RNA sequence: UGACGGAAGGGCACACCAGGAGUGGAGCCUGCGGCUUAAUUUGACUCAACACGGGAAAACUUACCAAGACCGAACAGUAGAAGGAAUGACAGAUUAAGAGUUCUUUCAUGAUUUAUUGGGUAGUGGUGCAUGGCCGUUCUUAGUUGGUGGAGUGAUUUGUCAGGUUAAUUCCGGUAACGAACGAGACUGAAACCUAUUAAUUAGUUUUCUGCCUAUAAGACAGAAAACUUCUUAAAGGGACACAUUUCAAAAGAAAAAGGAAGCAUUCAGCAAUAACAGGUCUGUGAUGCCCUUAGACAUCUUGGGCCGCACGCGCGCUACAAUGGAGUUACUAGAGAGUACCGAGAUUGAAAUAGUUAAGGAAAACUCAAAAGAACGUACAUGACAGGGAUAAAUGAUUGGAAUUAUUUGUUUUGAACGAGGAAUUCCUUGUAAUAUCGAGUCAUUAACUCGAGAUGAAUACGUCCCUGCCCUU
């Protein structure tokens, strides 16, 4: 139909089948220890979550 | 000051050496068909060099099952490995042969020296016997050959 | 056919980049003060050995 | 370049048996400086005088050989 | 009943625990002999504390060192402080003090570092560089 | 004479002919070298040896008080439940007293176990019997400058302790503070 | 949005939508992009309010009680 | 219909029954950045003013320390299922009153956002807001706005009262700061609001002697 | 290895107020300072304690500039 | 009576005869110089002037560590100079320690010249550069060469003990004293 | 037997729980086998500050820490520590094993 | 080392079995539709028939017997380049023949 | 140790219409074919029963024999069908027998069977770029 | 008042001197320019652009190109409209296509919406010369200010200095200034130690029993068992402050030596002020203003290609040019990492190798996780582009993937090029540091020569000076 072909690729290994949580962004990921926040995002949030500017 | 107890008291490539010939001259162990056709894995380009290095290896092997009690081929697969540099790349380790170690092991099961534990691969009784009778001889000609550092002349 | 040369005091260091050093030392045996420039790390108690005795290092 | 020579013929041989003993300093690569063999050889003839009671060691190693005069 | 004393022997990660106990004179790193150590060069470094005040003194000692740290050189450091410390240490528990004393001060007028460890350790990794201080090259044009 | 000290010996005691008992800023106890027992983790601020000869007692910087026997040379019992320093212990030979920075005396038992806690308005520098009695940093004596021993920075022109350098005991064998006693 | 009516009334009778069209949804199982296009054609009507977080989008019922309850 | 295969759930990794402890905490924390968040943005008009996701045991108990105050605790709740995938019967939601209204940047940022929106003048706007925060309890502010304020080129200007220390580690114990930005018919206006505490949260800073007279 | 003014300070007036507590020994004034004052750092303190054991070692020789306690005062 | 030996083979009766180094080599001054093996952790590059208290046969080894990819391998080293200082022996019939000292006074130049002018050298200089001159001669004539660097080295010592000109520190010594010679 | 496990990110929060249960171990209790300190776990994460690629290359260092504590009693499993929680400050998740 | 009429009368999953290792993988996994639909085509142009040019996407297929004599186009990047499939083409790559760039002026 | 007459040293081979110095040992020279290398050369020896440490000029022309028959016929001498240097081979057979002068004519008449072919590996071939799909831009180059 | 000086005075920094390693020269990996192309998408151009955008792109990413479709056209009015607004579709043809895209044919579903206007919306579109936020830089050094007061009509000056000192307007001291705030310091994380405390499993040691084996007097190994905490782990405390001696400068302090685990602020880092750039980022953001496009789209979707294209130039790097080495065998020895609703994979087993068939335990001090440089062995290699070097190509064997051609990665055999230590120039580095070689992590369906860390072997060279490059102060 007009939708059929729509998104058919099939997107499952992954450089654009994952997001940022927040930024939704495909470059800059970390998923370390399942953060999946992408970098520029993680690093405002990091102190919220914990990590601190140790050494 | 030395005494003996078991074969960590004597070299192991002086007893590896012993350990080897002696296992040939038993001829329980037989040649297979590709012993020249084969390296000892991927890292190396050129066949081993001795003519008879299934035996020193099969006497190293069965020292390792000495020490380690519980050993396995893939730990005798890193052991016996070297580094890869064929290319521009920098180097990194390697696992050695699997089939050429296993191999030998399938074959020191023949010869009662080694068992087979539900986790692993160790000494018997009468192979364990066996290698301590040699690592004897090897200590016996050492102290009378090389005197020990102990009662070396204070100079 | 050389002659040696205990130090007694560093005048200091100079030459652009610091690199040779002013040491007023004496000769043992003749007993008098000589002024010579050193290149290396010198201290109080060295003595030098030196091929020439009648120049006096002053560099103006 | 240098073609220090691989095997052992007559003359060769005869002169290396009468000066290499009479070395203060007897080294593989030193012999096949003057003696003008590969030091391949070298190895070989030293095992031989040795063998024969004319070089005695004073440090043989599979890192280095060093003899001397008997 | 064996009369015997704890101590150990550091270098820049090596660690060596060692069992100094009345025997009768043998000693064993790991289960090896002190003659059948992996770099024999290094051998006559380990047995140096033995000649430094005479073997008599580890006679009726029976050691049992165990390393599980660093490299085959730091190993080989650390027995040093192993084997030096477990004669200054049984000297004292079991032996008078000025013993102890004398033979302590042998070893220091000789080498300090056989009965302290060297504080240097590995330095950390700083960004912008291959190693702690080294850095990058730079392109100007 | 004597030697053999790293630090500046504190106290000192003579149960009997011939075994001398000292205990210095460096954590150790001293028998006269012959032996050295070790256990403490500050300095030793006053030591007090029994009547028997061969039981010894020690304060020390650590908030703790340990027990030795000069028979097998080893702190036999350590005794737990101060807060501050130790200056000083006295013995009486099942009862023990001891005080020192915390600002209470403390009536230990000869196992190791305390039993009351009268808790000077400042440290109580010294503890001795004769009832004993307790001399502290308030110029008080109870239960112009501090009072150190009882038998202070006042001097009665300088400090009293327990020419030379400074000593910091005495019992005459006088312990220094350049370990030459 | 030409969403399916036996699926249009499931949404009708708070709810939460992913903004990544690629995958479906969850809850009702259909893509992602059909719940989309029917709360956000409804946020218009000021029936809900359509806050957005971390990539996910919030409407809460309110005047909407109106329209729901008359469809 | 569409040929769509993959499903998104809706689903948060503090209620899966194995995680390692590496990735619990972490994943701890990103749920609460992202709860905080969440309600930011609803609790806009209310300034809710911090979150607390203290638990007990099996049930989660989220706390809304709102500085200016059931339907929507009920409405919010609801949002919180959907969104995470809680189980009901685990899930619950507080609101606590805050007293140092004063001491809470993240809810006088948002004074500041409303007059300048309004049509205060920025330095009125600021400047009353720094007498509202300086006598409540604090040492000291700092209220540093950059913008459009004046003219189409842009400008910035610090506000600075009272004590405020800016290195050491001592402004991680005692800072209090919030970040916003507030839409205007030229641009964004940014509006950075720190407030320096005090004793109460427990602690002196590096340099202080303070020796008691006898 | 000179001292800031926090320091000076603080070790002049625990000096003008508390001067009969202290001597010339470092480890005592160690823990007059920590019970004549609060000081939250370790480091802190023994670096107070390190410069009143230097003031009172030029106390005992003669009379300081900055420094007047109630003993100077009353031999004045 | 502990007597070390450098390899329990040579001892260290050995006597300097240029006093201007006397104090700036540890042979035997002190029982700390006298080592089995010139392997030893010691932190001498830690202050100014420590290096004198380094035994001068380990501070040969340490220069003998260069040119990139024989960085960190004194254990090559060490086998390279203990090969080497049995030949000297051979050659000469004397302690090779008592070479070695030999050769360092007679390969040291003792006058250099800066930016030019004639300036003279310091005993600590003098040291450095023998060490680094030899080591330098030893290291190149053996690159690309059938003999070994223990061999090399063994040739290099010998050759710059007495006054022999064929040594390629010699070489390097007289050019440099003949540049400084004419800047007076 | 039981094991109980505590963790936190804070060092002074896993060390009150530890405290106070071995406290609450001299009552109604047996015996109080102390807190087995686990080695810390740290999760060290090393991101690049920059949102762009301009500026110099400057990175920063981050780090949670995980401090984990096990308690083994005896008791008996029914009656345990009871409610074996007592009020654990948020960060803070106590387990219990058999 | 065989007959052209042999290679081409014998069934394909024998004839892979004598190919490359990576020709004889691409066989061993599924056959996918598109490919299957495009053989199914190319196999209907000389049933009702040089035969009829197909346009074709697929620049994948391994070249197979079956296809040998038809006629087809391979998409380069913007036009279907013409290739006419001959014995000597065999399991190389059915996009080896279209080149997708300008090589150099 | 003993002298070797100056008959049987030969400073030179002739096997397989190639010259081997006589001086480097019997797999070192072995490799101067342009078939073999050192894995086959020293395969070759231990099949052949030679020694392995003996030199090359000292080889008598009995084993040559042997040498040049055992490299024309590896399958019937125990070599193992994967240490060949060519298999599956087209144009009928399955071996490698490609230790001749044959090792450039192998090669050359594959770019000739893959240029009339027109595909993209020949085409690159004829070109003179990189065949095996490398970087253009910075390397290769070779002044033109 | 700031800026500037080929003006002076005093200080500082691997800035240079004494040196080490180098890069530049060869081959390759990679980024930028250029040429080509349909496209070879783009930002950034001295330090402060060029292994940078965590940018190791087969598809998606993706912003570019060739085709093809599509509404992600909300809401409101009108038409039309359950008597059907419209939507989905088999096969044949058109199409790369199993996109009903379209054409002859009908078959299902039904108000979810077709056509219209008003209109929003969307955009990796433009604009960092409209903004926020973040980052870099002036700038790793020591600097900045307002309350009152004194002087000047004023901009402003004083406080913020003569001298001495320190890593530091850090301090002693002189003082129309007094009293403060920030920056330094103080502070936080790691290393250096504790036979003293607390502890004992998932860390270790010891003891006892069972079985086995060799020695000549010791013990080794396996399987179970209970105490003990030196090592291990990690909490609280302790521990140095230059205190103390000598000397030098009534100060502030400075330099040997001794003690000590530690004595350059002990070292390595983190945080790090006022003011500023019209430095980078709207291509991280549902942060965003204005403009542009907005049904035949610059949004989105599908397929194929490109980002890898080579006549050349430059930058960061890997391997090398050998005997301080390469090749064959044998013994070894860390630390920090990471892991499941399929992740890290033990053990058995097919084989020449990558790898395949089965398959324990582990949400982890518990199981997986393992070192190589270096060492030792042999009458091997002998200075020969030789076995140094492994680019280039060739025949084949497999892995991951929907798909490996322009080789993703890799195994076997063969092929055996430059490169003989590299010109002008230039980069980094002061001690467990440089250097050498390796391990883990990030990215990771697949792919490290990259970056972030970690250990292992452990050099040389001064304890200096403004000469160069630049800083900071003073007429």
């Amino acid at each position: 139909g007009s939708y059929s072909i729509y998104n058919a690729h099939p997107r499952n290994y992954g450089n654009g089948s994952r997001t940022c949580r927040k930024c939704g962004a495909r470059k800059g990921l970390i998923r370390k220890y399942g953060l999946d926040l992408c970098r520029r995002c993680f690093r405002e949030k990091a102190v919220e979550i914990g990590f601190q500017k140790l050494d | 000051m030395h005494h003996f107890s078991n074969i960590k008291d004597v070299v192991a490539i002086d007893f590896i050496k012993a350990y080897a010939e002696h296992l040939k001259k038993s001829g329980k162990l037989e040649i297979p068909e590709w012993v020249d056709t084969v390296k000892t894995g991927m890292c190396k380009e050129l066949a081993p060099l001795n003519p008879d290095w299934i035996y020193i290896r099969a006497a190293a092997i069965a020292r390792k099952v000495y020490l380690n009690n519980g050993i396995g081929v893939m730990a005798l697969r890193r052991a016996y490995g070297d580094q890869y540099n064929k290319h521009y790349n920098p180097s990194h380790r390697t696992l050695g042969s699997g089939k050429v170690n296993r191999y030998i092991l399938q074959q020191l099961e023949k010869m009662g020296i080694v068992a087979k534990i539900q986790s692993g691969r160790s000494l018997t009784k009468e192979g364990r016997k066996d290698m301590d009778k040699i690592a004897f001889q090897v200590y016996k000609e050492h102290e009378a050959k090389v005197t020990p550092m102990i009662l070396m002349p204070m100079n | 056919p050389v002659i040696y040369a205990q130090v007694t005091e560093i005048l200091g260091r100079t030459g652009s980049r610091g690199g040779v050093l002013q040491v007023r030392c004496d000769i043992m045996g003749e007993n008098r003060q000589i002024l010579r420039n050193v290149k290396g790390p010198i201290r109080v108690g060295d003595i030098l050995t030196l091929l020439e005795a009648e120049r006096e290092a002053r560099r103006l | 370049k240098l073609n220090n020579a691989v095997l052992f013929d007559k003359a060769t041989l005869d002169k290396c048996t009468k000066e290499v003993p009479s070395m203060k300093v007897i080294t593989p690569a030193v012999v096949a400086d003057r003696m003008k063999i590969t030091c391949s050889l070298a190895k070989i003839l030293l095992k031989d005088l040795e063998k024969k009671e004319l070089i005695v060691p004073v440090k043989v190693d599979n890192h280095i050989w060093i003899y001397t005069r008997s | 009943a064996l009369k015997s004393v704890q101590v150990f022997g550091k270098k820049k990660t090596a660690i060596a625990v060692c069992l100094c106990k009345e025997g009768k004179g043998m000693i064993r790193v790991n289960g090896v002999p002190l003659d059948l150590i992996n770099p024999p060069v290094l051998r006559i470094k380990v047995f140096e504390p033995l000649f430094i005040v005479g073997k008599e003194n580890y006679a009726k000692l029976d050691l049992k060192i165990r390393v599980t740290g660093g490299g085959q050189v730091a190993q080989a450091y650390a027995i040093r402080q192993a084997i030096a410390k477990a004669l200054i240490a049984y000297n004292q528990k079991f032996v008078d003090e000025t013993t102890k004393n004398e033979l302590k001060a042998k070893f220091l007028e000789y080498d300090r570092t056989l009965l302290v460890a060297d504080p240097r350790r590995c330095e950390a990794k700083k960004f912008g560089g291959p190693g702690a201080r080294a850095k990058y090259q730079k392109s100007y044009r | 004479t004597l030697e053999g000290h790293n630090g500046a010996v504190t106290s000192i005691a003579v149960a009997k002919p011939d075994v001398l008992v000292s205990g210095s800023r460096d954590k150790t106890l001293m028998v006269w070298p012959t032996k050295s027992l070790h256990g403490h983790s500050h300095f030793i601020s006053d030591l007090v040896l029994s009547n028997d000869g061969q039981f010894a007692i020690s304060s020390s910087w650590d908030h703790t008080l340990r027990l030795w026997d000069l028979t097998k040379m080893e702190s036999v019992r350590r005794f737990v439940g101060h807060e501050g320093d130790v200056m000083s212990v006295a013995f009486s030979n099942t009862k023990i007293i001891s005080g020192g920075r915390d600002k209470t005396i403390k009536l230990w038992n000869t196992v190791g176990k305390c039993v009351a806690s009268v808790k000077h308005s400042e440290w109580v520098s010294c503890v001795r019997f004769v009832k004993f009695v307790s001399a502290g940093w308030d110029n008080q004596v109870k239960t112009t400058g501090f009072i150190n021993t009882v038998a202070g920075k006042d001097g009665n022109n300088c400090q009293v302790y327990q020419k030379t350098s400074a000593c910091m005991s005495i019992c005459i064998f006088t312990g220094h503070v350049d370990k030459k006693i | 949005m030409r969403i399916a009516t036996k699926d249009i009334i499931a949404i009708y009778k708070c709810i939460v939508c992913h903004k990544d069209f690629v995958c479906l949804h969850p809850v009702f199982g259909i893509p992602n992009l059909q719940v989309f296009m029917l709360m956000k054609g409804l946020a218009t009507k000021k029936c809900v309010k359509e806050t957005c977080n971390w990539r996910c989008l919030y409407w809460t019922l309110n005047e909407g009680i109106a329209y729901l309850r008359q469809k | 219909m569409f040929c769509l295969t993959k499903t998104k759930a809706l689903n948060v990794d503090v209620l899966k029954t194995n995680i390692s402890r590496k990735h619990k905490f972490v994943a701890d924390g990103v749920f609460y950045a992202e709860l905080n968040e969440l309600l930011q943005r609803e609790l806009s008009a209310d300034g809710y003013s911090g979150v607390e996701v203290r638990k007990n045991g099996s049930k989660f108990q989220i706390i809304i320390r709102a500085t200016r105050t059931g339907r929507r605790i009920h409405e919010l709740t609801n949002l919180l299922i959907a969104r995470f995938g809680f189980p009901k019967d685990k899930i619950e939601l507080y609101v606590e009153k805050v007293l140092a209204r004063g001491l809470c940047p993240v809810s006088q940022a948002e004074s500041i956002k409303y007059k300048i929106a309004e049509g205060l003048p920025v330095r009125r706007a600021v400047g009353s807001v720094m007498r509202l925060i300086m006598d409540s309890g604090a040492k000291g502010c700092e209220v540093s706005i950059s913008g459009k304020l004046r003219g189409q080129r842009a400008q910035g200007m610090v506000f600075k009262e009272g004590y405020m220390i800016k290195s050491g580690n001592a402004t991680r114990q005692f800072y209090s700061s919030a970040v916003r930005c507030v839409l205007l018919r030229m641009g964004i206006i940014g509006i950075k609001v720190t407030i320096m505490l005090d004793t109460d949260p427990s602690g002196k800073n590096g340099p202080a002697a303070r020796i008691p007279d006898v | 290895g000179v001292r800031t003014k926090t320091v000076k300070r603080a070790a002049r007036n625990i000096i003008e107020k508390y001067y009969p507590l202290l001597t010339l020994d470092f480890h005592t004034n160690k823990r007059v300072v920590d019970e004549v004052a609060v000081v939250e750092t370790k480091r802190l303190r023994n670096k107070i304690a390190g410069f009143i054991t230097h003031l009172m070692r030029r106390i005992q020789k003669g009379p300081v500039r900055g420094i007047s306690f109630k003993l100077q005062e009353e031999e004045r | 009576t502990f007597a070390p030996k450098l390899f329990n083979k040579w001892s260290y009766d050995v006597t300097v005869s240029d006093i201007s180094l006397k104090e700036l080599l540890a042979i035997n001054s002190k029982l700390k110089y006298q080592v089995f093996l010139p392997h030893t952790a010691g932190r001498y590059q830690i202050k100014p002037f420590r290096k004198i208290q380094c035994p001068i046969v380990e501070r040969l080894v340490c220069c003998m560590m260069q040119h990139g990819k024989n960085s960190g391998k004194k254990l090559l080293a060490m086998r390279v100079v203990e090969e080497s200082f049995e030949i000297i022996h051979l050659l000469t019939e004397k302690n090779p320690i008592q070479v070695l000292v030999d050769a360092i006074i007679n390969a040291s130049p003792r006058e250099d010249s800066t930016r030019r002018q004639a300036v003279d050298v310091s005993p600590l200089r003098r040291i450095n550069q023998a060490l680094y001159l030899m080591t330098m001669g030893c290291r190149s004539a053996a690159f690309r060469n059938s003999k070994t660097l223990a061999e090399c080295l063994a040739d290099e010592i010998v050759n710059a003990s007495k006054s022999n000109t064929a040594s390629f520190a010699i070489k390097k010594k007289e050019d440099m004293e003949r540049v400084a010679k004419s800047n007076r | 037997n039981i094991t109980i496990t505590i963790t936190s990110t804070k060092v002074k929060a896993v060390e009150s729980l530890c405290a106070e249960v071995k406290e609450n171990g001299k009552k109604k209790g047996v015996q109080v086998k102390g807190p087995v300190r686990i080695p810390t776990k740290t999760l060290r994460i090393t991101t690049r500050k920059t949102p762009c690629g301009e500026g110099s290359k400057t990175w920063d260092h981050y780090q949670m820490r995980i401090y984990k504590r096990v308690l083994s009693m005896k008791t008996t499993p029914e009656t345990v520590k009871e409610i074996t929680s007592l009020k654990v400050e948020p960060g803070v998740e106590l387990e219990v094993a058999m | 080392g065989k007959s052209l009429e042999e290679i081409t009368a014998m069934p394909e999953a024998d004839f892979v079995k004598m190919l490359d290792a990576r020709a004889r993988r691409s066989y061993r996994r599924s056959p996918k539709l598109k490919h299957e639909r495009l053989v199914k085509k190319l196999l209907k142009i000389k049933k009702a028939t040089k035969p009829k040019l197909v346009k074709t996407h697929c620049r994948d297929k391994i070249i197979l017997p079956n296809m040998i004599g038809s006629v087809i186009g391979v998409y380069n990047g913007k036009s279907f380049t013409t290739v006419e499939i001959k014995p000597e083409m065999l399991g190389h790559y059915l996009g080896e023949f279209s080149i997708t760039y300008k090589p150099v002026t | 140790a003993t002298v070797t007459s100056e008959s049987e040293f030969q400073h030179m081979l002739r096997v397989c219409n190639t010259n081997l110095d006589g001086r480097r040992k019997v797999p070192y020279a072995l490799t101067g074919i342009k078939g073999c290398g050192r894995r086959y050369a020293y395969l070759v020896c231990k099949r052949a029963g030679i020694d392995v440490n003996k030199r090359a000029g000292l080889m008598t022309p009995a084993e040559i024999e042997k040498i040049v028959d055992i490299l024309n016929n590896p399958l019937n001498y125990k070599i193992p069908v994967w240490f060949l240097n060519r298999q599956k081979d087209n144009k009928d057979g399955k071996d490698s027998q490609l230790i001749a002068n044959a090792v450039e004519t192998r090669l050359r008449e594959d770019i000739e069977a893959l240029k009339k072919m027109r595909a993209h590996r020949g085409l690159r071939h004829y070109w003179g770029l990189r065949v095996r799909g490398q970087h253009t831009k910075t390397t290769g180059r070779r002044g033109r």
